[PDB]
């Protein structure tokens, strides 16, 4: 097979993709600390926190959510914190006033690139039921031929996209603003050797699991890390990222409790 | 998948594992989905001549 | 004829696919990729007014 | 005045919970029937709204 | 339990879990529940879960064979629970009561 | 159940099966097929616990 | 319908049913819908003559 | 004749007992979400009708 008529190609290609999933996920949970577990990227549980006292009691980029009570994200669970309230409607828009009363943007409309990432579990199971409890007519032309009976849907939250993936934590709605979440990436290309080891060629992204991977503006380090052994190529495929989450009172804002 | 670890930016190379890849075989089976029917000449000739 | 077409010799033309599907999604990336900043500088470094 | 009509620019006054969870359900039981089509791809499940 | 413990191709469920299928049951299996929508969605999204196409216009051709038993009798009082109102004028002259459907 | 057959690029063998017996034609139809499924947790998911 | 068998690649050549066909067989009956009647031949032409 | 179209010119002839008083609350159940829309400027509340 091809895959097996390029292996180096296809090995490179799988640590890409690998790679992708990975930084996705950390991105969505790494405490912080430089291990091959969290790569010290802080992601977002590091930065508002899991729990509702995990977003006081703790620090992040140095500054102290103990001292300093606007440091703090907007993670709110259900009615006894850690038990799987079954999101109401009431809980987003309590959530989103909780986002109003720290005036941070609380609508998609507000000129701030918010969004909404939920479990995929959430965004199917839950705000499916939802938007049948804000509406009561979901109007269907009874002899519509293409009767579709799940169809394809994007959720909006006061114009907040509820985009979702199966690698964020389940029972959770991050409420992040994108405008505050830059991906930050240490560039020492220049501090490298003219030999054409290393070729830093872009991460690759796919929203859906049917589009181009999309190459994006994270550079990733593809250096031959070869010895003068003649018999081995050895190439190493890293990248280095910090998910800085400025103002973390606007950045993330977590719904803690979710049924499903 | 490989699996992707990490190094400390100067820490050691040490290379992690890679992704598998399996050759999944099948095969046309030995078998086959027949029907045959014992047609007799006698009744060819017999049910052309005569068919209503 | 079995034994004369051991199964050491008979390399079947496989068809060129290989069921290479993994979750791929990377959404949480995908928003916040386009607008990764490539520093030259280690540190990220920025005021927060916190009260 | 009462109304929006009679020339004098009134106004109403919330705590944003009262627009957002007590006017809400209000317009839910006011109107028997809002209308979605169900079909419809870029479906706000909480749309932007003025609650006049 | 037969989507593990099996092996298809001559890769083993057993040891490769990528190589088993989204099988999914009820509650209890082998019992037959409802087909509420939460469990289609459950699929659906477990099929996503794996890395696997799972909306109809991600560029794959899905498709989903069906009893018949379940498209007339179970999909067509689903989408009844699904939708909320089925929206025929009344004044139509051709109103079929079990017009043409698909069921995307 | 109502139109064209439109048949498959499928071939399924006629075979002229008989004897020596000249009384008695004796034909044959059989296929073999296999159903692969590339990328077995793509290919099929099942659903199996439905209601009716 | 004709039950379909199998066999393997090489296997025996056993026969396997076949469907039959049956002549249905109606007829036009030997009845009538039938409806007659006797006009008084004086009838037609007084009527003709004296008819509203 | 019975249905209107049949080229005949049929009517009803009701004592407006039952043309307000029976079917209208009637035709309030032959049909469910008589419709109209609730930012409706003139509801009016018993519409010129005419009742086929």
């Amino acid at each position: 097979i091809s895959a097996v008529r390029d292996p180096v190609g296809t090995a490179i290609a799988d640590a890409f993709d690998v790679l992708s999933k990975k930084i996705n996920s950390v991105l969505y949970t790494a405490s912080g600390v430089a291990d091959a577990t969290n790569y010290g990227i802080f992601g977002l549980d590091a930065a508002a926190g899991t729990t509702v006292a995990n977003s006081a009691t703790g620090t992040y980029a140095g500054i102290s959510k103990v001292t300093f009570p606007r440091w703090r994200s907007i993670i709110q669970g259900g009615a006894v914190p850690g038990t799987n309230e079954a999101l109401t409607i009431a809980r987003m828009t309590a959530m989103l006033r909780a986002r109003r009363t720290a005036g941070v943007t609380y609508k998609g409309n507000q000129n701030q690139r918010l969004v909404i990432l939920t479990s995929d579990n959430i965004e199917n199971d839950v705000l499916r039921p939802l938007y049948g409890t804000v509406v009561d007519n979901q109007n269907v032309d009874f002899t519509r031929l293409d009767k579709d009976l799940l169809p394809y849907v994007n959720y909006m939250v006061k114009g907040i996209p509820v985009v979702s993936d199966i690698d964020c934590p389940a029972n959770k709605m991050y409420l992040l603003n994108l405008d505050k979440l830059a991906i930050y990436s240490f560039d020492q290309s220049d501090a490298d050797q003219s030999n054409g080891k290393i070729t830093y060629i872009p991460l690759r992204y796919v929203d859906e699991t049917g589009d181009t991977p999309s190459e994006s503006t994270l550079w990733v380090r593809l250096a031959d890390v070869s010895d003068e052994h003649p018999d081995l190529l050895k190439f190493e495929l890293s990248v280095a990222l910090q998910l800085v989450a400025f103002d973390l009172i606007d950045s993330i804002s977590v719904i803690r409790d979710i049924t499903q | 998948q490989g699996v992707v670890g990490g190094r400390t930016r100067t820490g050691a190379l040490a290379n992690d594992t890679q992704g598998t890849i399996k050759g999944a075989s099948l095969s046309v089976p030995d078998y086959y989905i027949k029907h045959q029917f014992d047609v007799g000449k006698d009744e060819i000739v017999n049910s052309d001549a005569t068919g209503k | 004829l079995t034994n004369l077409t051991p199964t050491e010799l008979l390399a079947n033309k496989a068809v060129d696919y290989l069921a290479n599907s993994f979750l791929v999604e990377t959404p949480m990336l995908g928003l916040l990729a386009n607008r990764v900043i490539n520093q030259k500088q280690k540190a990220i470094e920025w005021g927060a007014k916190v009260a």
